[PDB]
């Protein structure tokens, strides 16, 4: 639809997502759908098009102020989606809009209330570090999108890869796993009877920005170490030489597999495929 | 969160750093990358929370037992570890390290650990053992030295294979839960 | 002194000034005299000068430490000085320098709390409008 730019629709399914990660609590998730729904909108009074007027409800919502609402809500999400750093990057445009256009001070307290308490948040809490694992398909019998595709899933914090691989296999038949997990199978590049492999991959830092060189507390670096992410790299043990019994640093020649993704970790699939 | 000691011991002719890095790394089976430091850990929960866990990869020389013992104390839980395949590995845990363990950790939930799972029902490791008269010994007897000191539980895996790998952490982890 | 540029003993009578504004309780003016003294420094961590390592209490003080506590004791006297418009604007760059530099992420939540307070007393409270004359010495 995106292609098709016939955005009402591309709207309507927008919220069907919504819904679902709601369904989900994928509230990162959900947040950022509903974000690419607001990223439409602008800052201008004038509600131009009634596309975006809803079925949620529907009069006048004055365009800036479907914005305030929707930047609300997805600062809800962020908050309870237990990731601060876009909530006060969002909040800091919304106060701007605030004393800018509307001077709606209370507003502006109830806002930077919130910011001070994630602020708080970041500083004082932990979170824990979600793994990431590589899923290669394999076969004729898969999906189009699925037929010999590689991806990559934004796993929940703790799963390890058996756990998450076996949840996969529920969801689907033929759950036949590969051996030779780094390199393909070309019968199976052309195979019917769906084959794959799983395993967990390295979620390479980011880089953070203006950050380089500051000696920044840990939480800053915690966080990066987990999200905003799109290289990802997995380590490829070999043997290459002589074997020596004493000495297996003596063949140890890393063929280090790394990934880049279309989309940035977290985003609006807790999955993309590597691109 | 919250951290669990665990000591593990085993002579090293069985290689059981190997299983602990292959499961802290999460590794593909025989995909494991051998550091050159020892005494792992990680943190996972079992259930409910949680916690971190760290592994003490100890060395099953015998003549270790003067620096080992420094380790023992407070340690929530011990596993004690063999080959299913070495009978050397079983004179040696019912006679030294099982012994040793229990004198020097009279109080300590336990559990014993085989090794070598397939290798055990591999025909050509257990004609070998055979040919050169070793038995390729099976679960029941292990079982028997279980009940004997009557350890919360046993288990036995392989590495090549993870099976029950898992698993064998999860009532490891359970054991101080 | 600012003319001879003997930037210590100008420093010095600033503070003479702000006594003075202190006993008479010009809080606008006595804030705006500190914010001179704190016009000088830098948010550079190095205290490159003792000169401004005053007598009311003379160790390492980092220089944007300094800065920091001045800018909080302006900001405090704006508040009672009745005037949150250059507290909100002051509070701004403090704020900045927090999370650039400091990451004082506590003082990023003080010093919002007081930020939003001062927008409730703009927007709710009345001030009265002082009048202005003209004297001609003659």
């Amino acid at each position: 639809y995106k292609e098709k730019k016939r955005e009402d629709i591309y709207i309507r399914y927008l919220y069907k997502l919504r819904d679902l990660h709601r369904d989900c609590e994928n509230y990162t998730e959900a947040a950022y759908t509903l974000l690419l729904h607001a990223e439409l909108l602008q800052w201008s009074d004038k509600p131009c098009v009634p596309h975006l007027l809803q079925r949620d409800s529907y009069y006048v919502y004055t365009q800036q102020e479907l914005k305030e609402k929707l930047y609300q809500e997805i600062i809800s999400y962020f908050d309870k989606g237990k990731m601060w750093e876009k909530a006060i990057k969002l909040s800091k445009e919304l106060a701007e809009t605030y004393e800018s256009k509307v001077f709606d001070y209370e507003g502006l307290g109830n806002l930077l209330k919130k910011r001070a308490s994630f602020y708080e948040n970041i500083i004082k809490a932990m979170r824990p570090q979600p793994e990431y694992f590589a899923v290669g398909y394999y076969g004729q019998g898969f999906p189009s999108f699925l037929r010999n595709k590689i991806f990559i899933y934004r796993g929940k914090e703790y799963e390890r890869r058996e756990d998450f691989s076996l949840r996969l296999l529920t969801q689907f038949p033929n759950a036949e796993k590969m051996t030779s997990t780094t390199p393909p199978g070309e019968d199976i590049k052309s195979s019917p009877k769906q084959y794959m492999q799983c395993f967990t991959v390295k979620p390479v830092m980011s880089l953070p920005p203006s950050y380089k060189d500051k000696p920044v507390p840990e939480q800053i670096l915690n966080y990066y170490r987990a999200n905003e992410v799109q290289q990802f790299r997995y380590s490829r043990p070999f043997r290459k030489g002589e074997k020596d019994p004493d000495n297996e640093f003596a063949t140890m020649w890393i063929e280090r597999t790394t990934y880049t993704t279309a989309y940035t970790f977290p985003g609006i699939l807790k999955w993309f495929e590597v691109k | 969160m919250q951290a669990i000691k665990c000591v593990v011991v085993g002579d090293g002719a069985v290689a059981k750093t190997c299983l602990l890095i292959s499961y802290t790394t999460n590794a593909f089976p025989g995909e494991y990358i051998p550091t050159v430091f020892d005494n792992y850990s990680a943190n996972v929960m079992v259930d409910g929370k949680p916690v971190n866990l760290g592994l003490w990869d100890t060395a099953g020389q015998e003549d270790y037992d003067r620096l080992r013992p420094l380790s023992y104390p407070q340690t929530d839980v011990f596993l004690i570890c063999f080959s299913l395949v070495s009978p050397a590995s079983f004179e040696n845990v019912r006679a030294k390290w099982y012994p040793e363990v229990r004198h020097h950790c009279p109080n300590t939930p336990i559990i014993l650990v085989g090794t070598k799972l397939d290798l055990r029902d591999d025909k050509d490791t257990i004609e070998k053992l055979k040919e050169k008269k070793l038995t390729p010994i099976t679960y029941p007897q292990g079982l028997a030295m279980a009940k004997e000191i009557g350890a919360v539980k046993y288990l036995e895996c392989s590495a090549l294979t993870q099976r029950g790998l898992k698993t064998v952490f999860d009532e490891a982890i359970r054991a101080v839960l």
